[PDB]
RNA sequence: UUGGCGGAAAGGCCUUGGGUGCUUGCUGGCGAAUUGCAAUGUCAUUUUGCGUGGGGAUAAAUCAUUUGUAUACGACUUAGAUGUACAACGGGGUAUUGUAAGCAGUAGAGUAGCCUUGUUGUUACGAUCUGCUGAGAUUAAGCCUUUGUUGUCUGAUUUGU
RNA sequence: GUGAACAGCCUCUAGUUGAUAGAAUAAUGUAGAUAAGGGAAGUCGGCAAAAUAGAUCCGUAACUUCGGGAUAAGGAUUGGC
RNA sequence: GAAAUUGUUGAAAGGGAAGGGCAUUUGAUCAGAC
């Protein structure tokens, strides 16, 4: 229905990720990014881009960084719509440092 | 409240306080008001 | 509310800290006025 | 079939501390209901007071696997299968009512005094 | 119906007034039979349900989500329908380390070249040093606070004297 | 490549990414660790652990079958430019 | 197409076993005799 909205997020992965075992920081990083987009936008199913996934292990599976700017987005479902008639699809923001910065709300065009 | 009254020659006694610490707790904390911190370390680039 | 730290002068004479310097560790319970409301009676029977 | 299994407080509203999920057990059944609402209406039956009127699980023929043992030893790892009968049934009203007369004897003595009280009021 | 008393588990006791039925206090009239020669010969109070007709009133709990003063799992303690509400961020405070990257310097053991033939000659290399710089980074994951930005607030099950 | 080293550690060619998974982080375990002051008082017993350790220079006892003991014991140094 | 063992429905009982004996109450069922 409504609310198809994309919006900009900073997530603080360095809280979330605080005291977790070496081999699954990078593997709970992706849990913890659906679990943010579930909170922010509601959908049940979040689906990560592939060069998200290289954010996250750019540098290890230990390596992760503190914080992340994600462009998440609420989309209508197609292809046999499921259960959700609404999805979460979440990609990388390209920026110097992520830190310092306030969500805001991306227009439609 | 006790449930007794008790002498004791320890509880009868007047505890007139003289210095009470409010340094951080969240550390080895050094100052007691921000103002003493002011004091001690001067100026620093966060201020104008 | 948390511990702290006291400084306050030891009063007790017999003892070797008398009138001098004792260091000291306390805890500060936060209590704000509580609201009376209601009140019940309680008679004294053979079963308490 | 719940001896050292934990605890869960999903079974609150069954009264059970101890409950589970069955994933394969639920699907299973759950395609059989399936099958049988197809065959009811095939049958033309409403489909709206269908219920679960008898549903029974028993033992199928074991199916036989080899398990490897300390010192040389070899031992049975067996499946348990099913067997899986459900019908649904269409709700209706109360069976019956007005059961026999029970025809009762009296003594002379019980037809007296029953006599007696018809004589000694309206 | 009037007025009291009784809290040990009072839940009952006493009392005022009127109405009504009976009265074996005394003297009369009518009825009983056939349950057949006895057969407990059925008269008590426990709970529940379905009906009427007459009043009375219009909740919560659990699951799911959430907190960590709790925790193996259950359990515990918080929060959530429009607000000194909750959350994600951002800001500030508090702490830890010890002075970030970048740029500049007539700093720098010295070496080599250049000619404009030095006299601070310049250039090339050069661990490190000084200044911007108690800077920079991290700061709740079980720290504190918030006039900022953004969002969220009606899904499931069950319970009745 | 480091390095005396077909050591140990990292990488290239080539090959794998196979071992049921998910959530929490109670006790007790297996494996790995660190501890103020003391320093074997523990224990049958220093069992286990710790300490020493490479290289260069200096120095090296008793005893001896004269070959050894010996890396005896005991000191110093170690980077970068 | 037995038993051990099992599911479903029905009935009953169950304060740290169950099962048994004598006797009877209660509930269910039943033969004979007329």
């Amino acid at each position: 229905l409504k609310d198809v909205v994309t919006r900009e997020y900073t997530i603080n992965l360095h809280k979330r990720l605080h005291g977790v075992s070496f081999k699954k920081r990078a593997p709970r990083a992706v849990k913890e990014i659906k679990k943010f987009a579930k909170l922010h936008m509601g959908t049940d199913d979040v689906r990560l881009a592939p060069e998200l996934n290289q954010a996250i292990w750019k540098r290890g599976v230990k390596g992760v960084e503190y914080r992340l700017r994600l462009r998440i987005s609420r989309k209508r479902n197609e292809e046999e719509d499921a259960k959700n008639p609404l999805f979460s699809y979440v990609e990388p923001v390209l920026v110097a440092s992520a830190k310092g910065l306030q969500t805001v709300v991306v227009e439609e065009d | 409240k006790s449930l007794y009254t008790n002498t004791s020659r320890k509880a009868l006694e007047e505890v007139s306080l003289k210095w009470i610490d409010t340094a951080s707790k969240f550390g080895k904390g050094r100052f007691q008001t921000p103002a003493e911190k002011h004091a001690f370390m001067g100026t620093l680039k966060k201020d104008l | 509310a948390g511990m702290t730290t006291i400084v306050r002068d030891l009063d007790r004479p017999g003892s070797k800290f008398h009138k001098r310097e004792v260091v000291e560790a306390v805890t500060v319970v936060d209590t704000p006025p509580v609201v009376v409301v209601g009140v019940v009676g309680y008679v004294e029977t053979p079963r308490g | 079939f719940n001896s050292s299994i934990g605890r869960t407080a999903q079974g609150k509203e069954f009264g059970v501390t101890k409950a589970r999920w069955p994933a394969k057990s639920v699907k299973f059944v759950q395609g059989l209901l399936q099958n049988a609402a197809a065959n009811a209406e095939a049958k033309g039956l409403d489909a709206t007071k269908l219920y679960v009127s008898h549903i029974q699980v028993n033992q199928a023929p074991k199916q036989r696997r080899r398990t490897y043992r300390a010192h040389g030893r070899i031992n049975k790892y067996e499946s348990s299968p099913s067997h899986i009968e459900l019908v649904v049934t269409e709700k209706e009203e109360a069976v019956a009512k007005a059961a026999e007369k029970k025809v009762v004897r009296l003594t002379s003595r019980q037809r007296g005094r029953i006599a007696a009280q018809k004589r000694i009021a309206a």
